[PDB]
C-alpha cells in the first residue's frame, strides 16, 4: 500500500475479526477479543457501494447491432456497417477493462489509507500513556479495563486522567 | 495491557487485477460480466416468436405452396429463419429490393392475410391455368404461389387490357406483391399472351410502375429457362392502387395488413430450438437471465440486455487485500 | 501562545458528486455544461438564413407559382423549412433522387436564377399552352412552374424532333431540372403529342439520359390522373448539354448558378421565428451564447458549438470541501 | 479525507480566512487574526487551473449530426446513421459524466493532502518548542511575538534559539 | 554518525505533462507514439504491390491498348493508382457501378486473364472491323479494348441474332465485362447494325439483363458523339452465362479468373515510388517500422499498424521527478 | 508531491545514486557512499512495468479507415462514412491524451509515496537512537559501523542493544 499500512508495517490480517473491515484486538485483565470499528467500516462500505452503483449506472447504455442484410452491390455500405459495429465494440471493451483495472488500484489504496488513518486516530489520542511498537500495536503503561478500552474505541479517551 | 490496530481477512481466494499488479487476492469482490446463456429461443413480453421452419422469408411471404403451414395470420415478438430452409422462391426470378423488404418485415409485429384482388377482377382471361412444375405443393406436381395469380390469355382469343383497383379505406398499411413474367423465346410469349408489344403498369398516389418483358433464354433453373421479376410495395392508409396490364402480369391476389412496431425488431438466422419458456433478454446465441452489467455472449439481441463486450472477466474489488496467516 | 493550521470555508451551498460520495458541498466549483438557449434563428457570419415560409424546398427550386416570393437570387448561411409548408410539387409526380438533391442544396451558399433555354429553342411546337389547374398562381387558376415549360404540339400538325444546347462556358456549376409527362391514356397522349413512339434524351460529357412515356391511369391527385417524372442535374463548368425530344418533354427553361460551400451546411425543419440578431452558434432548437464546453440542447447545429451531451449537469469541484460551523 | 485532515482531525473550517484556501490562525500578546499560506495556495490554484484547462482542451471536439433524409427504401442506411449518432452520443456522455465524478474525487483528496502536508511542514519545524494538541493546533512553551510567528510562516523558524 | 533517505536523479531533460502540471522533467520515460515514416511502397508478406503506372483501374481492367504493359496475369498485396494516370476509358461512356467494382477489385489478390468468348462464338457478323480512333494503341491510330469486341453487321446483309454460352465449371469466380453502344443518330445505327428494334440480353442463374439503345446526339468526347454503357459482373463457380443480341453488342471476349482475399485489401492513390524493400506495415503515406503503440502518419494502411491518432506526443513517465542540484 | 517527500522536505535528489530509484547515503568512520534500496525499487519497477504493459495491451486495437469511393449521388453515405471515421479518430485521440496526462500524475504520486514510506520504515526502526533533522537525514547518538548500517538496510536493526 502507498500509505504503508496494509501488508506493510501491519504485516497481515486477522481472520478472527468477522464483523468489519477495520478494527481492534485489545488485551487486558478480563481477557482479549476482536471488535471492528463500525464507523470507518460503514463509511468505507457506503463510499464503495456508491462507487459500484455509479459505475453500473454510467454503463447503462447498449450499442445495438442489427441483422440487416446487404446485396452483392452493397459491399461498401455493408463493410461500413461492420466497421461501425466493431469500432464501438472496441471502445466499450477498452473503457470497461481499463476502468476496472484503474478503479481496483484506487479501491485498494482507499482501504490502505483508511487503516493508516485509524492507526493515526488512536496514536493521536494515546500519546504518552502507551508504547508504539511500530507494528500497529500499542502497549499501555497504566491499567486499562473494559470501560477504559471502550473510551478509546468511541473516541472519548481522557488523556489527563492516565498521564500521571 | 495493550491494544492493536488491524484489518479483515478470510478464506477467499478470489483474485483481481490492477494497473500495477495482476493476480491479487481480495476479501470481497463482484463480477459485472455475464458469460452464461441458455441455448434456446423463448417468449418476449409473453409473446412467442415466429418459426419459419423449412421456409425462407421469401417463401413464407410469397405464399409458396410448401409453406402453407405458415399461411394466414401471424404475430411475433421476433422471427427465426432456419439456416438451410429449402422453400423460398420456387419459380426462378429476382425479388426486387429483397434486403429492404427483409428489413421492413423485421420492423413488424403482425400480418393479416386477406384477398385483395379476386380472379374476377381480371376480365376476359384465364385465371385458372396458372401453374408450373417448378412450384409443387405437397399434393400435386404443378401449382403456384397462394398470394399471386398467373394470368394467361383465354384458350383462343388475344390478351385484352385488364384493370384492377383497391382503395385502402382502412387504418393499416398493406404489403403486397406482383410480378412480370420474362419468357425464354418469341413462341412461348405468343402461346401465353399472344403477339404485340406488352406492358405492366401500376399506380398509387405516391408510386408508379411500368415494365415490359425482357425476353431471352436463360440457364435452366428448376427446369425453367423463363424468369419472374418479383416486386413488393406498401399501400398506405388512404392510398389506392390501380393495376393495368395487357400481358405478362403475375397479378396480386392475396396481400397482408401489416402492423409496424416502431421498436427495434429482430430476424434471427439460427437453428436453436424454440421452447415454451419466458425471457426478458434474448440473444441470437441464447437467453440471458442476469442482473449483471456486461455480457460476452452476443451483440445481437431483442429485449433488455447487458452491454455486449469482448472481456473474459470484469471483476471489481470491493473489499481489501487478503493477507491471512 | 499558540498557532493553528486549517482551511477555507464560506456561504456556498453548491454541490458536486464523486465516485464515493454524492451531494457534497464545496467552496468553489465550475459548471461546464450549458442548458440555456434562445428560441430563435439568428444570423451566422453576419449572414441571414433563408426562410422558405409556405414553400417546401421542392416548391422553391422548381418555381411553383405560389413560391414567387422566393424567385430570383438567394444567399444563405442556412435554410429553414416550415413543418407544414403547403407549396411543393403541384402537378403530381416524383422528384427523382430527392434526398440527394436536398443534401446538395444543403451544401450550398447561393443561387443565381437565369434563363437557360428560351422558348425559341424549341422549334415548331407550342410553348404557350403549357398550363394546368393543378398549378395555380395567386392570380389565375391555371399556370405552371416558372423554371419549366410544358411543350405541346402546334394546334394541328405533329410533334417534330426538337433540340437544345447550352455550353457552360462559365466558372460555376448549374443546377437544372426537366421532366417526362406520363399521360393516363392513349387519346390524351395523342391530343397532346400526336401518335408514334416518343422519347426524351439528354446528353453531357459525363451524363446521358433516355426515357419514354409510361402511359397508364393513376389515382386522382390534385384532379390529375397523369404524372410527371421530375429530374435534376448539375452541368459542371466546361460541360455542355444537349436536349433532344420528339414528345412528352417538360423542358428546362430557367436554371440556377450554384455556389458550393465546402463547409458543413444545414437545412432546419422548424417553426421558430427568424429575428434580426447575431450568433456564433445556432442549433435547430435555438441559439447558444456560451463559453462552456458542453451543451444538452441539440445535436444539430451550424457554427461553433459546445459538444452535445445528455447530462443534466457537469459540475467540477475546484475548491475544497465546505465545513463551516 | 484519505489523508485524515479535512473534516478529520481538523474537524471544520474557518469562514474567517477569506484570502486563501489553506492557512493560519495565530494567537499571541499583540492579538490574533487569520492569514493564508499564499505559497501552497497559489500552488494548488495553478495545479487546478491546469486540471480544468486540460479537461476543457481535451474536450474540444464535436461529433456532428446531420439533417440528411432517407427514402422509404433507404430504411437500412437511415437506421445505420441513427445508430451511429446515438452511439457516439452515448460514449461522449459516458466519458464526460465519469471523468467528472472521478476528477472531483481526486481534487478533494488533493486539497486534503495539501492541508496535511502544511501541518507536517509546521510540526517538523517546531518539535520541542510546542505542544501538539492533535487537532492541528500548536501550543508554545515560550513566547512568540509577530516577528516570531512570521518566521514560522515564511519557513525560517530558528529552533536552536527557543529550545532552551 | 548518520544516515540519509533520498532518491535518484540524472542528466535527463526529457519532459512530460500531467493534469496538474505541464513541462515536468523526469528521470525515465517512454514514447508510445511513432511519427517517422519512409516515403515509399514496399512488399507485404514478401509479396509486391501492383503499379498501375499510367493506367487507371478502368483502363487496366477493360484492356485499354495503352495499358498492355499490365495485360495478362497479376498478383498483388495491394494496388497503387497514380494521381494523374491518363489511360482509362478511351471510348466515351459510363462504367455502371464503378465504385462497387473498385471495391470488389480492392478485395482481391490475383487475376488470370483468359479468353471467354472467341470471335467465332458470334455467327454471321463482322468481328474484325470493331475499331475507333478514340482508342489508339502505341502502334496504330484505331484499335479497341483487348477484353471487348465490337460486333458489326457483315458488309451487306442484316444483323442476325447471335448467341453465346460459357459454363463456369471451374472453382473460381469470373469477372467479365460487356457494353451497349449508344449511337448519335438513326443513320449511324443503320450503317452499323441495320434497321429494326434492337436488344442486348444476358442471363445467368442469379442475374439477368436486358437493354436497348438510347440513341441521341451527345457532346463530342475524344471526337465521339456516341457513347458506350459498360457493365461488369461476376460469374460464380457453377453458374453459366447466356449471351443473346440482335444488335449494338460490345461483346465480352477476354475475362478474368478472380481470387478473393477475405482480408481487408487496399487501393492507394499516390505518387510515392515502389522500391524493392520489405515491410510489415504500409500506410498510404509511407512505411512504419516500429514497436510503438500509436502513430500519427495515416489512418489508411495495409498490414499490422499502430493505432492512428492525432497527438503530437504521447509521453509516459516511468521514473520519478528529476531534481538534480 | 502529495506525500510531501519528493521536492518537498527532501528538497532534491542524488545524481550520486546510480543503481536504484530510492535509497541511502550513510556516513560513518569507514567512510560514506551511496546504495539503493533494491527491494522497494524492484517493487516500483515491477508495478510500473505492469502499468505500461497493461496500457499497451488495452490499446491493441485499430479502427480501420477505407479507400472506398462514392459517386455524385452518394454524397450522403460518403459523408456518413467520413463522420464515422473522424468520430472514432476523435474518441481514440481523446482517450490516449487524457489517459497519458492522468497516469503521469498518479505515477509521480506513486514515486513520492514510496519515498515517504521508506523514510517511515527507517524512523519506525530507529526511534530514540537517532535525531530526526526533518530533511530526511538521521543523526545517530551511538556508533554505527558497516554491519550496523547493513542491519538497518536489511530491516533487522536491533533497537534494544543500542538504546542504552
Ligand atoms: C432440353 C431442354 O432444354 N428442353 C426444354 C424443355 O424442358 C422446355 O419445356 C419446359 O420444361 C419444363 C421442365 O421442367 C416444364 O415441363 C415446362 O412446363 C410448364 C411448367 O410446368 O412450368 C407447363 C406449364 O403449364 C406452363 N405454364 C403455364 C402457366 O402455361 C409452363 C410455361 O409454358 C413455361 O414455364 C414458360 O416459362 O411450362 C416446359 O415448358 C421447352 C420449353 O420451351 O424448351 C426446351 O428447350
Ligand atoms: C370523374 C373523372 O375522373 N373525370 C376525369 C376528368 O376530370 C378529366 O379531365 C381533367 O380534369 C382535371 C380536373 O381538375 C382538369 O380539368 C384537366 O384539365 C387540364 C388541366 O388543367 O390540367 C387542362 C389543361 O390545359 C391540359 N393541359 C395541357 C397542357 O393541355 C391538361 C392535360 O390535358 C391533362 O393534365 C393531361 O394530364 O388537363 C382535365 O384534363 C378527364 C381527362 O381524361 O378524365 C375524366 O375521367
Ligand atoms: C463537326 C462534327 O461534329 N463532325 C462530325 C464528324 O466528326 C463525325 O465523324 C466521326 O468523327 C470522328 C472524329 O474523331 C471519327 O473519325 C469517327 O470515326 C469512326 C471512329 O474512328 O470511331 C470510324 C470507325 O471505324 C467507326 N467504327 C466502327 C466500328 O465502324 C466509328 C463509328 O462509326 C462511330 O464511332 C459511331 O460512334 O467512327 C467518325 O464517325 C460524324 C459522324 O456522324 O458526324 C459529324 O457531325
Ligand atoms: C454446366 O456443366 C455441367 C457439366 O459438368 C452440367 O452438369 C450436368 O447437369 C445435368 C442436369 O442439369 C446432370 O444430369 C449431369 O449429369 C451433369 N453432368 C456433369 C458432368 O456435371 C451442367 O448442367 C451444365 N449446365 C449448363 C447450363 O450448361
Ligand atoms: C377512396 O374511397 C373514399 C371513400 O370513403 C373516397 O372518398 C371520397 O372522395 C371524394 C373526393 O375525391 C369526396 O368528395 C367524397 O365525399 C369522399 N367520400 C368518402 C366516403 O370518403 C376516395 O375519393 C376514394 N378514392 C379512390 C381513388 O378510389
Ligand atoms: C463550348 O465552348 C467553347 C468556346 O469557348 C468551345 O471551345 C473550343 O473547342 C475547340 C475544340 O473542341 C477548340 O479548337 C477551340 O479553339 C475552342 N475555342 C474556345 C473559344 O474555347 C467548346 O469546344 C464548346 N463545346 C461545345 C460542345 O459546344
Ligand atoms: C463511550 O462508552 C461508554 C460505555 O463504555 C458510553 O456510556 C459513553 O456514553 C460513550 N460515549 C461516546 C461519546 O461514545
Ligand atoms: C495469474 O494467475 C493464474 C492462476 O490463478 C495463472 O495461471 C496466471 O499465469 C497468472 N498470470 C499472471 C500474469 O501472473
Ligand atoms: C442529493 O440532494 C438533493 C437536494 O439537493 C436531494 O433532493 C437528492 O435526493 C439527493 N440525492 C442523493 C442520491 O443523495
Ligand atoms: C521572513 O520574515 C521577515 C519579516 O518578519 C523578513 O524580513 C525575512 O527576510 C523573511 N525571510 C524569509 C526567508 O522568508
Ligand atoms: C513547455 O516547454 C517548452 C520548452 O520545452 C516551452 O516552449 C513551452 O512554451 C512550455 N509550455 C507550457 C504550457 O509551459
Ligand atoms: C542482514 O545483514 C547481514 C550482513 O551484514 C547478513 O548476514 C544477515 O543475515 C542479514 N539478515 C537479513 C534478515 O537481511
Amino acid at each position: 500500500g502507498i500509505f504503508g499500512a496494509i501488508a506493510g508495517f501491519i504485516e497481515g490480517g486477522w481472520t478472527g475479526m468477522i464483523d468489519g473491515w477495520y478494527g481492534y484486538h485489545h488485551e487486558n485483565s478480563q481477557g482479549s477479543g476482536y471488535a471492528a470499528d463500525r464507523e470507518s467500516t460503514q463509511k468505507a462500505i457506503d463510499g464503495i457501494t456508491n462507487k459500484v452503483n455509479s459505475i453500473i449506472n454510467k454503463m447503462n447504455t447498449q450499442f445495438e447491432a442489427v441483422d440487416h442484410e446487404f446485396s452483392n452491390l452493397e459491399r461498401r455500405i455493408g463493410n461500413l456497417n461492420k466497421r461501425m459495429e466493431d469500432g464501438f465494440l472496441d471502445v466499450w471493451t477498452y473503457n470497461a477493462e481499463l476502468l476496472v483495472l484503474l478503479e481496483n488500484e484506487r479501491t485498494l489504496d482507499l482501504h490502505d489509507a483508511n487503516v493508516k488513518n485509524l492507526y493515526e486516530k488512536v496514536k493521536s489520542q494515546l500519546r504518552d500513556n502507551a508504547n508504539d511498537l511500530g507494528n500497529g500495536c500499542f502497549e499501555f503503561w497504566h491499567k486499562c479495563d473494559n470501560e477504559c478500552m471502550e473510551s478509546v474505541k468511541n473516541g472519548t479517551y481522557d488523556y489527563p486522567k492516565y498521564q500521571k | 495491557d495493550k491494544i492493536c490496530i488491524g484489518y479483515h481477512a478470510n478464506n477467499s481466494t478470489t483474485q483481481v487485477d490492477t494497473l500495477l499488479e495482476k493476480n491479487v487476492t481480495v476479501t470481497h469482490s463482484v463480477e459485472l460480466l455475464e458469460n452464461q446463456k441458455e441455448k434456446r429461443f423463448c417468449k418476449i413480453m409473453n409473446k412467442a416468436p415466429l418459426d419459419l421452419k423449412d421456409c425462407t422469408i421469401e417463401g413464407w411471404i410469397l405464399g409458396n405452396p410448401k409453406c402453407d403451414l405458415l399461411l394466414g395470420d401471424q404475430s411475433w415478438s421476433y422471427i427465426v429463419e432456419r439456416p438451410n430452409a429449402q422453400n423460398g422462391i420456387c419459380y426462378p426470378g429476382v425479388l426486387n429490393e429483397l434486403e429492404e423488404l427483409k428489413a421492413f418485415i423485421g420492423s413488424g409485429e403482425r400480418v393479416e392475410r386477406f384477398e385483395m384482388f379476386p380472379k374476377s377482377t381480371w376480365a376476359g382471361v384465364d385465371t385458372s391455368r396458372g401453374v408450373t412444375n417448378a412450384c409443387p405443393s405437397y399434393t400435386l406436381d404443378s401449382s403456384f404461389y397462394r398470394n399471386l395469380v398467373w394470368l394467361v390469355k383465354t384458350d383462343s382469343a388475344t390478351y385484352p387490357v385488364i384493370k384492377g383497383t383497391y382503395n385502402n379505406t382502412g387504418t393499416q398499411p398493406i404489403l403486397y406483391f406482383w410480378g412480370v413474367h420474362h419468357p425464354p423465346d418469341t413462341t412461348v410469349q405468343d402461346n401465353l399472351y399472344g403477339s404485340g408489344d406488352k406492358y405492366v403498369r401500376m399506380g398509387t398516389e405516391s408510386m408508379n410502375f411500368a415494365k415490359s418483358p425482357e425476353i431471352a433464354a436463360r440457364p435452366a433453373v428448376n427446369g425453367q429457362r423463363s424468369r419472374i421479376d418479383y416486386y413488393w410495395s406498401v399501400l398506405r392508409p388512404g392510398e389506392t392502387l390501380n393495376v393495368e396490364s395487357n400481358g405478362n402480369l403475375i397479378a396480386p391476389w392475396y396481400a397482408y395488413k401489416f402492423v409496424s412496431t416502431n421498436k427495434k425488431g429482430a430476424v434471427f438466422k439460427s437453428d436453436l430450438p424454440i421452447e415454451n419458456c419466458d425471457a426478458t433478454c434474448q440473444t441470437i446465441a441464447g437467453v440471458l437471465k442476469t442482473n449483471k452489467t456486461f455480457q460476452n455472449v452476443s451483440p445481437l439481441w431483442i429485449g433488455e440486455c447487458p452491454k455486449y463486450v469482448k472481456s473474459e472477466s470484469l471483476r471489481l474489488a470491493t473489499g481489501l487485500r487478503n493477507v491471512p496467516q
